[PDB]
RNA sequence: AAAUUGAAGAGUUUGAUCAUGGCUCAGAUUGAACGCUGGCGGCAGGCCUAACACAUGCAAGUCGAACGGUAACAGGAAGAAGCUUGCUUCUUUGCUGACGAGUGGCGGACGGGUGAGUAAUGUCUGGGAAACUGCCUGAUGGAGGGGGAUAACUACUGGAAACGGUAGCUAAUACCGCAUAACGUCGCAAGACCAAAGAGGGGGACCUUCGGGCCUCUUGCCAUCGGAUGUGCCCAGAUGGGAUUAGCUAGUAGGUGGGGUAACGGCUCACCUAGGCGACGAUCCCUAGCUGGUCUGAGAGGAUGACCAGCCACACUGGAACUGAGACACGGUCCAGACUCCUACGGGAGGCAGCAGUGGGGAAUAUUGCACAAUGGGCGCAAGCCUGAUGCAGCCAUGCCGCGUGUAUGAAGAAGGCCUUCGGGUUGUAAAGUACUUUCAGCGGGGAGGAAGGGAGUAAAGUUAAUACCUUUGCUCAUUGACGUUACCCGCAGAAGAAGCACCGGCUAACUCCGUGCCAGCAGCCGCGGUAAUACGGAGGGUGCAAGCGUUAAUCGGAAUUACUGGGCGUAAAGCGCACGCAGGCGGUUUGUUAAGUCAGAUGUGAAAUCCCCGGGCUCAACCUGGGAACUGCAUCUGAUACUGGCAA
RNA sequence: GCCCGGAUAGCUCAGUCGGUAGAGCAGGGGAUUGAAAAUCCCCGUGUCCUUGGUUCGAUUCCGAGUCCGGGCACCA
């Protein structure tokens, strides 16, 4: 390509591979609430909820999810937890 | 076209004439190699100055390639010659801006045909100076065979009326040159020196106003169409008024670009060769054999006066009479044009090897003015030498 | 960012800048919230030069609008200079 | 089409590329363009003074 | 731009006396007038409702030496402006600058008038004004420059002026080449001939 | 005060007529083209077809006050070596200023270009929100302790190149812990949970371990809550044509529940119900960017949407996401396809519907312009550097406007041409000649206004421990123009340099004759031309128009020939063969009652430009431009309730 | 830049290997009927695409050109 500005052009794909990481590593500890959520009484799915909800503030704050992205992942998840079990 | 030409060192456009096959093009690709690896200049090869299907399958040269070798006193610019006899025509605009001639005669078969018609063609037109080069030499291994040669061109050149014995005469292959034996390279070194030493520096005419004869138009994928030549007279500056005469009518133009070998160029000086560029102007409306010249300094016309000196059986002419309605072909400046003759009352016949004057209606009109010269060829051959009187048209 | 600038109108050889409020990435004529008075550098000395709201000025500054190099001094011209 | 050669004689032959305006003659059933007369390889007509922008004639 | 031609043969084919060439003589007596517009002047024409609007709409282009662009940009002004269409196409041609100078009485011809502007002699409001067509506005003061005044052309033609009929509407001093646009000119003031109406009517169609 | 003063007909069917009715013409135009003649200025304009293919130069960079770099480069300082001992050679020095490379940050999504698609996802007005919002900004003040590593640079290799790998090594506002938390997020609440980066201009006092510890100020970095700003969505009507397209439709139409979205939603799923759209045109088809406006018109309308401005859409063709405040990204990425290039045949680059330029298709349409001086726009603490944004330099009458090829006198009514009843007429005061001016071109000299600033120094006022730096304001300096041999002015020389092309039976201003004898041709309609032509060529008077004029194409007009304003249907074209009848249109009449229609008012809005009036500004004018009206709207809120409807008796 | 083909009286075509070119359709001095279907007579009415050469003599054999046809290349 014809700019030397370029450098986006490598500095994203340097930016992806840790923005995957961070982002996964989020989607994961929802779906370990997930899977304590069917089966499971008031014990696990909490202590996974726990676990979870210091690491999605935290992603949140530092603009790889937005603050509504997080909102709905404690408001939809906690009604899980507080109806079924 | 980035490089900048430096205008060091006197320009002369120098070129090489011989028979057919005869190392004529061979001769221009040993210069190259032999003065770009000693002096340290561009190199090149063979190849470049002649490639196309027509140069290749045939082995023939067809078109005028050119070539820039640079020595320490002068920087010369060659042009090749064709050489055949259909290829007169085409050759005739080479050797027409080519100043200083290399003569290309062999040591095996000596002075042919086609040689007399070139230098024929040379003198006519104009071409001052000539030098000899034997261009086989080490095939026939002999004292007295190879020198015999030398003394049939020196009475060719003397017979047809140049200086004859004066002219420096050099031996040497062009093969041998070509890839490196330390003999053969320093003896067209010495050609090298016969080029300056023989002809002088060349008389330019930077005074009186631009014009420019176009030899070979292009359609460079670059700027537009481009137009070489040498520079008969005048300078060519960049973003000038430049008008176009000749063939069809006349169209205004500007130059937006002079070169020189693929290198820019500021001011475009007379007695030289030069691609200039044309603003605003397709391939096929401007064509070969109009002129590049300032506004208003010359006009197109198709009927002129004209002083005709025909030629003789001697001199090498026509051998019959005519009358009004012959058509011969009229070589002005480069290209060549038809045209009925139409004679003096009291004149009942032309004889050959006569001086008379005559009105002369061109089928394409030429940009031409009083005192021109021109020479008049017919069925493969000349007919008459002479120059302008009135315009008329 | 809001920003008060010229936006040059007027013939060519004769230009009359109509000083407006506009987003910095719109165009220098095209968009803008509105029109603030104007300018004309080329009036000379009589009746008629540049005229500039400055009651409209204090509604766009006041919040957070950005006055350009030229808009600045032309409020600089407007309130005292003489 | 058809078109319509105005003028008093004319350069047209077999091929030769000529520029072609609208109009009807209004007599030839079929035919309704003219050539213009002096674009292209159509030339001027030959001996016209009066009404030459019609019939493409140079000055005399 | 301008006409530059045979400019009695104009006073001939309209009939009337045009003051295209007026000049220093008063009465000309020298052009068989009326009856001689060209070859064929003894043919008594027909002449239709089209023509006499058109012979009409041409003696006062012809008067005040205006050409039909300039002229039709006149009547689109003078429909636009309030009161009379008729009264406002006069009062326009009234108003330029090369028939101010003519009433002044600083040129023998509106030709001449139009060339004395033209050629930096004419002064208004002590600004130089090189355009016929210039409006002169009310309440303005055309005069002549000191360079150019009492040459020989202006204080011969400033004579032939006593023998006109005067203007109301502009005042002359006449001894220092200095004049005054008082107030536009009114209909009743001027010509008491050449028909607004039928040029009315044919620029409406 | 003003804001509209605006409405023409004629030829043509017949032996003649009046009607009906087509056909044609006079006028406006324009992204025009060609033709003929081919002088200027000003303000404009300039690939409508191939959204065709593109070589060559360019169009987004920028920051040393974020950091390693003791630096790629060019230059001072401690010291060195030659020898003309200051002339030269030359190692160290953040150390001279800065900066090629690089990580960072912020820009590249704006600003430019083109209408391929799109008949509604889009556009216009009017609404609503269920939203986000980098940089600007108003608060609330934080801003504390750590630690891997990571390029460049080596080191070592792979590759023809493009572009990598492996061993170290190191830097940061880069990067992730960490304590830390609010009116913040979540919960019914108790609770739990959630962040940051330091720089730089200066310093008296005292620590000096000199890296200066430490105080000042300016800026950054944060946390929500509010601005302003764009952007996402959503509903109302409006926005082409076709029924020789009447049926289309299965995530289809709704529900519950889960996921996802910045945000709501079949956005997407699982199940449930059987819908939904449709004769006030769904579906399918063809064509089409839309608007402000433009052209036209008496107006209603009709047509159109080049230039300027708003909005959408697209970027070699089909996809997908990544990065971001913003893109599913014209000059990013990755595929896929077609098309040209380079090679060590292994794999590679490749995007002008930027700006110039080119080849092509064409009736046809620009300069491979100069500059950041200017308003912007980007980054910067400032200088700055970048910009084909923008201005402007050229080209072309394609136009709009204003200038000019002189202006007086001039009878022998000359010559010559043309006509003639040969008496004369006419060309024609035309010309020749006499009076003269000499705006433009051409030369020679003056010379504005576009320029605001920025920079370097000064006196004060703020700031503070401080008369230092920093911030602000006066005040002295020397400067900044691509245009540019500028606008404009003044002297010079001498009418000198300076014309047009239509047609001229009729309609339509303008006729005499030599005619090429239904030949040559003319023509927009009626028609001309067949040995006496105003209708053909030609000479020739005019007629007409002017640096243009013609021809042609195209839209309206006239055409009241799609008629709403404003036509008809016995015989001219036109009453279904005649009934019944749902949907639809219309509906007698007096008292209530509503207020949908209807009207009155008011508020909001109908972007700017355009149009118009009043003005002003350039020598006037086009042109630009200040200020009002308007934008036949719509929306609401409150009232007249006669008239229409509804709901009543 | 160079290779090839094409041209014959007003139009459509015959004729040539040097022996000096013809046909219809044409048209004209031409008669019919105010012009006329069918009539008669009558000529070719010619730069053999142009020009030169080898020649006793060239359409015809060999150069050089004209404008037009189609083919292959060169990037200052
Ligand atoms: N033995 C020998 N042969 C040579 C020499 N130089 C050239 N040649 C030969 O000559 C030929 C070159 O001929 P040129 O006349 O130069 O080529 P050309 O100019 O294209 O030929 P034309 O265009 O036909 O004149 C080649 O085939 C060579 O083999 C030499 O020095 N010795
Ligand atoms: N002056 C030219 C000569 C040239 C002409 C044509 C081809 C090549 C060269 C150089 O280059
Ligand atoms: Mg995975
Ligand atoms: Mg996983
Ligand atoms: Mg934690
Ligand atoms: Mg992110
Ligand atoms: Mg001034
Ligand atoms: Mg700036
Ligand atoms: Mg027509
Ligand atoms: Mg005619
Ligand atoms: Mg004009
Ligand atoms: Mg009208
Ligand atoms: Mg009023
Ligand atoms: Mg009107
Ligand atoms: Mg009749
Ligand atoms: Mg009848
Ligand atoms: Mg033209
Ligand atoms: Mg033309
Ligand atoms: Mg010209
Ligand atoms: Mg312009
Ligand atoms: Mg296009
Ligand atoms: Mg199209
Ligand atoms: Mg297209
Ligand atoms: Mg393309
Ligand atoms: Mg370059
Ligand atoms: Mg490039
Ligand atoms: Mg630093
Ligand atoms: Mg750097
Ligand atoms: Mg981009
Ligand atoms: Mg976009
Ligand atoms: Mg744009
Ligand atoms: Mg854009
Ligand atoms: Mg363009
Ligand atoms: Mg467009
Ligand atoms: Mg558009
Ligand atoms: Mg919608
Ligand atoms: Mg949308
Ligand atoms: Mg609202
Ligand atoms: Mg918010
Ligand atoms: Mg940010
Ligand atoms: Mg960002
Ligand atoms: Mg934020
Ligand atoms: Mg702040
Ligand atoms: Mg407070
Ligand atoms: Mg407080
Ligand atoms: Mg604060
Ligand atoms: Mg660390
Ligand atoms: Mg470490
Ligand atoms: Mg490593
Ligand atoms: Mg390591
Ligand atoms: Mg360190
Ligand atoms: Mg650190
Ligand atoms: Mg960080
Ligand atoms: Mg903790
Ligand atoms: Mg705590
Ligand atoms: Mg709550
Ligand atoms: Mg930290
Ligand atoms: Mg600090
Ligand atoms: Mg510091
Ligand atoms: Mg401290
Ligand atoms: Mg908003
Ligand atoms: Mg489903
Ligand atoms: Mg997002
Ligand atoms: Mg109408
Ligand atoms: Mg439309
Ligand atoms: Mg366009
Ligand atoms: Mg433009
Ligand atoms: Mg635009
Ligand atoms: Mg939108
Ligand atoms: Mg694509
Ligand atoms: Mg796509
Ligand atoms: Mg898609
Ligand atoms: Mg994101
Ligand atoms: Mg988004
Ligand atoms: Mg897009
Ligand atoms: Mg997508
Ligand atoms: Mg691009
Ligand atoms: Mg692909
Ligand atoms: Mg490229
Ligand atoms: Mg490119
Ligand atoms: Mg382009
Ligand atoms: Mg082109
Ligand atoms: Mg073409
Ligand atoms: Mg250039
Ligand atoms: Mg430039
Ligand atoms: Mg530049
Ligand atoms: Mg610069
Ligand atoms: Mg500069
Ligand atoms: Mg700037
Ligand atoms: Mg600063
Ligand atoms: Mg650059
Ligand atoms: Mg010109
Ligand atoms: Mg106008
Ligand atoms: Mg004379
Ligand atoms: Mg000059
Ligand atoms: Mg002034
Ligand atoms: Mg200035
Ligand atoms: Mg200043
Ligand atoms: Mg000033
Ligand atoms: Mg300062
Ligand atoms: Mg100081
Ligand atoms: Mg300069
Ligand atoms: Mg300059
Ligand atoms: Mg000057
Ligand atoms: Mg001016
Ligand atoms: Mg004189
Ligand atoms: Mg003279
Ligand atoms: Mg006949
Ligand atoms: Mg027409
Ligand atoms: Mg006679
Ligand atoms: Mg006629
Ligand atoms: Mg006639
Ligand atoms: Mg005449
Ligand atoms: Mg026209
Ligand atoms: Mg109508
Ligand atoms: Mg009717
Ligand atoms: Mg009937
Ligand atoms: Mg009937
Ligand atoms: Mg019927
Ligand atoms: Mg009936
Ligand atoms: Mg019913
Ligand atoms: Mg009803
Ligand atoms: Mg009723
Ligand atoms: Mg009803
Ligand atoms: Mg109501
Ligand atoms: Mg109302
Ligand atoms: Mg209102
Ligand atoms: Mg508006
Ligand atoms: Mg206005
Ligand atoms: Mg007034
Ligand atoms: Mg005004
Ligand atoms: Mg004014
Ligand atoms: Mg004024
Ligand atoms: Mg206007
Ligand atoms: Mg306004
Ligand atoms: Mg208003
Ligand atoms: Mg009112
Ligand atoms: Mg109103
Ligand atoms: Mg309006
Ligand atoms: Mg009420
Ligand atoms: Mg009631
Ligand atoms: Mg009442
Ligand atoms: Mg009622």
């Amino acid at each position: 390509n014809i700019k030397s500005a370029k450098k986006r052009a490598i500095q994203s794909e340097k930016a992806r591979k840790h923005n995957a990481s961070r982002r996964s590593m989020m989607r994961t500890f929802i779906k370990k609430v997930y899977a304590a959520i069917e089966a499971g009484d008031k014990a696990a799915a909490q202590k996974a909820f726990n676990e979870m909800q210091p690491i999605v503030d935290r992603q949140a704050a530092k603009g790889l999810i937005h603050k509504n992205k997080a909102a709905r992942h404690k408001a939809n998840l906690t009604a899980q937890i507080n109806k079924l079990a | 076209s980035k490089e900048k030409f430096e205008r060091t060192k006197p320009h002369v456009n120098v070129g090489t004439i011989g028979h057919v096959d005869h190392g004529k093009t061979t001769l221009t690709a040993a210069i190259t190699t032999v003065l770009a690896k000693t002096y340290g200049g561009a190199a090149r090869a063979f190849n470049q100055i002649d490639n196309a299907p027509e140069e290749k399958a045939r082995g023939i040269t067809i078109n005028t390639s050119h070539v820039e070798y640079d020595t320490p006193t002068r920087h010369y610019a060659h042009v090749d010659c064709p050489g055949a006899a259909d290829y007169v025509k085409n050759m005739i605009t080479g050797a027409a801006q080519m100043d200083g001639a290399i003569l290309v005669v062999a040591a095996t078969d000596g002075p042919m045909p086609q040689t007399r018609e070139h230098i024929l063609l040379g003198r006519q037109v104009g071409v001052p100076y000539i030098i000899v080069f034997l261009n086989k030499c080490d095939m026939v291994d002999d004292e007295e065979l190879l020198e015999l040669v030398e003394m049939e061109v020196r009475e060719l050149l003397s017979q047809y009326d140049f200086p004859g014995d004066d002219t420096p005469i050099v031996r040497g292959s062009a093969l041998k040159a070509l890839e490196g034996d330390a003999e053969w390279e320093a003896k067209i070194l010495e050609l090298a020196g016969f080029l300056d030493s023989y002809i002088p520096e060349p008389e330019r005419a930077i005074d009186k106003p631009f014009l420019l004869p176009i030899e070979d138009v292009f359609s460079i994928s670059g700027r537009g169409t481009v137009v070489t030549g040498r520079v008969e007279r005048g300078i060519i500056k960049v973003g000038e008024e430049v008008e176009i005469v000749g063939i069809k009518e006349t169209q205004k133009s500007t130059c937006t670009g002079v070169e020189m070998f693929r290198k820019l160029l500021d001011e475009g000086r007379a007695g030289e060769n030069v691609g200039v560029l044309l603003r605003g102007i397709k391939r096929e409306e401007i064509e070969r054999g109009q002129v590049l010249a300032k506004p208003g300094t010359i006009k197109p016309h198709t009927k002129f006066e004209s002083e005709v000196y025909i030629l003789s059986k001697d001199e090498g002419g026509r051998h019959t009479p005519f009358f009004k309605g012959y058509r011969p072909q009229f070589y002005f400046r480069t290209t060549d044009v038809t045209g009925t003759i139409e004679l003096p009352e009291g004149v009942e016949m032309v004889m050959p090897g006569d001086n008379i004057k005559m009105v002369v209606t061109l089928i394409h009109p030429i940009a031409m003015d009083d005192g021109l010269r021109f020479a008049i060829r017919e069925g493969g051959r000349t007919v008459g030498a002479g120059v302008v009187a009135k315009v008329l048209s | 960012m809001v920003t008060i600038r010229l936006a040059r109108h007027g013939a060519k050889k004769r230009p009359f800048y109509q000083v407006v409020v506009a987003d910095s990435r719109n165009a220098r004529n095209g968009r803008f919230i509105e029109r603030v008075g104007f300018f004309n550098p080329i009036a000379s000395e009589k009746e008629e030069g540049t005229r500039l709201d400055l009651d409209r000025i204090a509604h766009w500054v006041g919040q957070g609008a950005t006055i350009s190099d030229r808009v600045a001094a032309l409020i600089k011209e407007v309130n005292k200079a003489a | 089409v058809t078109s319509y050669i105005g003028g008093e004689g004319h350069n047209l032959q077999e091929h030769s590329v000529i520029l072609i305006r609208g109009g009807r003659v209004k007599d030839l059933p079929g035919v309704r363009y003219h050539t213009v007369r002096g674009a292209l390889d159509c030339s001027g007509v030959k001996d016209r003074k009066q009404a030459r922008s019609k019939y493409g004639v140079k000055r005399p | 731009a301008r006409y530059l031609g045979p400019k009695l043969k104009l006073s001939r084919r309209e009939g009337t006396d045009l003051f295209l060439k007026s000049g220093v003589r008063a009465i000309d007596t020298k052009c068989k007038i009326e009856q001689a517009p060209g070859q064929h002047g003894a043919r008594k024409p027909r002449l239709s409702d089209y023509g006499v609007q058109l012979r009409e709409k041409q003696k006062v282009r012809r008067i005040y030496g205006v050409l039909e662009r300039q002229f039709r940009n006149y009547y689109k002004e003078a429909a636009r402006l309030k009161g009379n269409t008729g009264e406002n196409l006069l009062a326009l041609l009234e108003g330029r600058l090369d028939n101010v100078v003519y009433r002044m009485g600083f040129g023998a011809t509106r030709a001449e008038a139009r060339q004395l502007v033209s050629h930096k002699a004419i002064m208004v409001n002590g600004r130089v004004v090189n355009i016929a067509s210039y409006q002169v506005s009310p309440n303005d003061v055309v005069s002549i420059r000191e360079k150019a005044k009492k040459q020989s052309r202006v204080k011969a033609a400033l004579e032939l002026a006593e023998q006109r009929e005067k203007p109301t509407w502009l005042e002359v001093d006449a001894g220092k080449m200095e004049g005054t646009f008082k107030r536009k000119p009114e209909r009743s003031d001027l010509s008491a001939d050449i028909n607004e109406h039928l040029i009315v009517e044919l620029y409406s169609k």
